């Protein structure tokens, strides 16, 4: 899905059973493959220090 | 620069959503983390001061290298300046649509001895000339030419063995900015060049031995550092995802958005 | 980079309760994800990207 | 001469010594922010307690 | 728009779209214990923010056929986190809850629930001489459910489990003079109730006592038409509040 | 008379009627973080009653050919009461100690004891390639024992447990300059250290890293006569000032 | 910084004892001389300043030395940073457990012949560069790379036959100090890696020759020299007994106390 | 520019010429003493004359 649009859209559907889990990822905003290419990301690569904190917006 | 302290908080049962939003809006909520869980009180004493556009861009970068060698029929080198030859700072600066910078230009000097066929051979220092010519003066066509006279043109010289010489640039544009990006042609009839071509007018700059080839040929090379002072930036841009195959323009290849993994649960 | 030492944790989204569609109405939808900073964040000890190559110049 | 406030985590001097102004120092110590002309750019501000559609 | 609400404790944060008010107890909002009702005369342990947060239990399944569920308070929260670790180590204890009951279904489903909360709901057994045993009264935060049928006397220590006499000998329409809310498909979506603490006592042990009980009853069954989703269910979340323990000892 | 002390700390009490003074770290007292220190910016947690009291280790035998004890001091108190529970939820905390060694012996009995704190007491190997892996490192509340002799090369991971080395390369009548006490059986019975926080961190993880060590070595060996009493116990308590906790999480 | 000075002091008859003290309270005894015996009064005009922390560690001393060939392919050298490779260095910062000072960095750099083998051997003036990277960014593979740009990494440029270069490195760290003991692991399981390995993300720093293999090898050696300065030291330790063997963990041979004589009469 | 004393068994001049605090000489002339922090460090004061143990 990396040569798509559909890297960026998180499936869901309606389930059987109760509990199940939609996606997962480690934090880590400059060495993780997820939020590596991001502009948040990008910029972080440039520097070797950060700190504070990290909103993420579902829709 | 320091940066805003977190607030204490109390638990909450009311009408106030400070969590819930509307992202269609083209608007990026607001909320600090005080808001959706319970808090203490920190005091933050960091500084955003090593983020500026100003400690960002200024620092010194190479844009280009050439060789000229002594005992040469026209030996010497030429170089029409821009600053998309190398691919470290063509991403920098072009994470914005207009600059605007002062310049301070530093070169570095090296030689080598070629394998000469003389015995005992041994040369004297070296001296280098290096000449700038605005777009529509006279340019030198070989080595012993009438154009070296620098009689209006800047120039330096330099001897081998000292501090590296260095001189400043004021914002020489016609325009109000500089353009890192153009969207358009150079002709009315929307012929020919198209792209960041129809702007770059800067100059040339020439470089040559001033000593005579002794008795060993040698070949030299200088390497050019660019340094942007005093920075005005205007628009941000999205930066680069593939990699730079031309000059003259923005060609690409395709690639993917980022690396893949093996499941969207895979920590 | 990578560490150890400094790790962050893990970020999980679940089910709480299911998708309940009516007739007439595709079951499967979707959900887009956005990241940002608060205003508390700032960087320190600036460097090179990994993001760039070149083989010759341009 | 110019006395500055030299940061830290005391002051210094500085003077101009040519006749044009790109001959002198960079700034290095103007520190600005506004980042609100790019993360609410909207014509009728929203307070965050209120919901964004009414 | 009184739609909206948001409760936060510790770090923890429920946001809801559609609701109806808070009810709280009878009246009363939960609070420390004071100097003129102490009898334990050695100070108490408040983490307050390592257990005053939402815990969510189990979801079950709400089908046509369904009858009810109950859940025993102090005791479905008997192995979530710091809390229950917190009982096994003390000797007293006094504790008030919210409770946050959820269900979503489209505009295309119908049925109606109540949810209300009993204090001190002695149950019943099958065998009229018998006692119910402790696996049939209650379980680890997993749902005890009713039936439409009546359990018969051949079993020996089984919990009578009809549905209109509420396990206790009463009307279940008369279970409303507790504090209830509604879950209405056709305008709500969630229910939450405030309970302060009630007892006879200034503090109890939270082992051999359960003074509080959870009941789901469903008076208007699910119903909904060929092509919508079958499969609905019902989510718990309880949070402690104000909570403070005394006596500590092994770890029982 | 400054022979007699009276400690107490939550529901437990120490009395000690022939004592020295009390040792208090570097001249600081225990205390909760401040707010031009913090980082971690949610509400901690300060249970400060089922946690700060005293806790009690096993006992080791003074034999005659006797060399050295030590316990690593966030470790042993990795399964004790209310405060090995709090280490497994949360990600940080911040700890003060309070340390009373204890050992009695008649006036026909002779030795001493040196019982010294050391912060970072990093170890090391009898095989020069490796690092000590974690079982010789450390015990859960039972001591680690020096010997006499010197631990061969032949052995992969096993800590250097020579006594004059003190197993960190360095000379072991130099212990001295961290806190201390003595216990000399002619006019002593017991020592008691306090000790604050120190870290080059305002907070830690309290399973990847142990900041202090407790170390209990014989310089003048245990002597009697014939008829006197050949068992001589030595017993440690240690009781956590002023602890508390961030980061809920799930149990580890 | 004064001494105490020495007090006058009369024959005494009295019931208080300055001489018997308890050595078991962990406290050191306050006498003075003038306690024990008859004194006169001496005024002391000595001064310890001499012994502070700021005037112990300010001082230079090396840290490591590399090569590098010109006539070599990938000829080119780099050190990871740390201050547990020389003997005399590590015994000093090692008295104490904590330490936060800024820097000073000094390089001294040589050169020397190889055995050529062509005729009329003369070589101009060399120049060299040395490269700071940052833990993350990418690292130079051969000599003629495209990662030598510089664009934001800091470098240096050194001409031979001038003084040395010289620069300024402020207290880089995470933490809020630095830490010459780390007695835990890096992992959560405690596996691996135990030790001071955990703590150490400093860089690693490159050399290389700027000018061209000409007509000779030429076959380099930089040398590196540390300068604490402001510095604040806590919780004093111990030094160390034994001689040092690795460099990532406090591995030891035991080794007696001290030298031995013949008898505990012998002057 | 600030004028020191010059240690000695007479005054100087110092100028800073950089904007970093870093960039400074060393100290050398913070003469301070506690050294009761680490040779009694007890909890009760104790007189050098009365004995220790009462
Ligand atoms: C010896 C004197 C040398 C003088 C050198 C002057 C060089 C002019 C610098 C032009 C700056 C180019 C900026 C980028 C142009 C653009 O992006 O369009
Ligand atoms: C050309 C510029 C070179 C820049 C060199 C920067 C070197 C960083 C210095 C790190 C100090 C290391 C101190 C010891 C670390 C520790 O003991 O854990």
């Amino acid at each position: 899905n990396v040569s798509s649009l559909k890297a960026y859209q998180i499936p869901v559907q309606s389930n059987s059973d109760n509990g199940k889990q939609v996606f997962g990822f480690p934090l880590q905003p400059g060495a993780n493959n997820v939020l590596n290419r991001t502009l948040l990301g990008e910029i972080l690569n440039y520097y070797t220090h950060w700190s504070g904190s990290i909103k993420l917006t579902f829709m | 620069a320091r940066v805003a302290d977190t607030i204490s908080s109390r638990p909450t049962n009311s009408e106030s959503i400070p969590a819930l939003t509307a992202a269609e809006t083209g608007h990026t909520s607001q909320v600090v983390p005080s808001d959706t869980m319970q808090t203490r009180h920190v005091k933050n004493y960091h500084s955003r001061s090593e983020s500026s556009i100003e400690n960002f861009l200024c620092r010194s970068a190479c844009v280009y290298y050439a060789t000229y060698t002594n005992n040469s029929k026209k030996g010497f080198a030429e170089w029409v300046i821009n600053t998309r030859q190398v691919a470290q700072l063509r991403r920098k600066l072009e994470l914005f649509t207009y600059l605007r910078f002062d310049l301070e230009l530093t070169f570095v000097i090296t030689s080598a001895q070629q394998p000469s066929t003389a015995s005992s051979v041994d040369a004297p220092v070296q001296t280098h000339q290096i000449m700038y010519v605005p777009p529509g003066g006279p340019v030198p066509t070989k080595v012993k030419d009438y154009a070296w006279q620098t009689s209006t043109n800047p120039s330096v010289f330099w001897t081998e063995g000292n501090a590296p010489p260095r001189m400043s640039i004021p914002f020489i544009s016609i325009g109000n900015a500089y353009s890192c990006f153009y969207d358009g042609w150079t002709q009315f009839s929307r012929n020919g060049v198209y792209g960041i071509n129809t702007l770059n007018n800067m100059g040339t700059l020439y470089m040559r031995h001033v000593n005579e080839a002794g008795q060993g040929p040698i070949k030299s090379t200088v390497r050019i550092y660019f340094k942007p002072k005093h920075v005005k930036a205007w628009v941000p841009r999205p930066p680069r995802l593939c990699q730079y195959e031309k000059q003259k323009n923005v060609n690409f290849s395709p690639i993917g958005v980022t690396t893949s993994r093996t499941d969207i649960i895979t920590t | 980079v990578e560490d150890e030492y400094t790790a962050a944790g893990y970020v999980t989204c679940w089910y709480q309760t299911n998708i309940v569609v009516p007739a007439d109405v595709q079951s499967s939808c979707d959900i887009l994800c956005f990241v940002s900073a608060c205003n508390d964040f700032s960087v320190r000890m600036l460097k090179d990207t990994p993001f760039i190559r070149q083989d010759t110049f341009y | 001469a110019q006395v500055s406030t030299q940061k830290t985590g005391i002051h210094y001097t500085n003077i101009n010594y040519y006749k044009d102004a790109a001959s002198n120092s960079a700034n290095r110590q103007d520190f600005t922010q506004d980042p609100g002309k790019f993360t609410e750019p909207v014509k009728d501000i929203m307070v965050k307690t209120m919901p964004a559609l009414n | 728009s009184d739609r909206v609400r948001s409760i936060t404790l510790g770090n923890s944060t429920i946001t809801t779209q559609e609701c109806a008010n808070v009810v709280v107890g009878y009246g009363v909002w939960p609070e420390y214990l004071k100097d003129n009702e102490a009898t334990a005369e050695d100070q108490p342990t408040q983490p307050d923010v390592a257990t005053c947060r939402f815990y969510t239990l189990e979801s079950v399944q709400w089908m046509k056929n369904s009858a009810g569920w109950w859940w025993k308070l102090p005791d479905a929260l008997s192995q979530m986190g710091l809390f229950g670790q917190n009982m096994q180590y003390h000797y007293l204890g006094r504790t008030g809850y919210t409770i946050h009951v959820q269900c979503n279904a489209s505009k295309f489903h119908q049925g109606c629930l109540l949810v209300v909360c009993v204090p001190e709901a002695e149950m019943g057994c099958s065998n009229l001489n018998n006692t119910p045993e402790f696996s049939e009264l209650s379980g680890g935060d997993s749902a005890r459910m009713f039936t439409d049928t009546q359990v018969g006397e051949s079993n020996a220590k089984k919990v009578q489990t009809a549905v209109w006499n509420a396990g206790m000998g009463v009307g279940v329409g008369n279970l409303t003079i507790f504090p209830h809310q509604w879950i209405n498909l056709r305008t709500n979506n969630s229910a939450t109730l405030v309970m302060p603490y009630i007892n006879s006592v200034p503090m109890d042990n939270m082992f051999r006592h359960n003074n509080l009980t959870l009941m789901i009853i469903p008076f208007v069954p699910l119903n909904y038409s060929e092509g919508s989703s079958p499969y609905v269910p019902i989510t718990v979340t309880i949070a402690p509040m104000c909570a403070e323990y005394n006596g500590l000892r092994l770890a029982s």
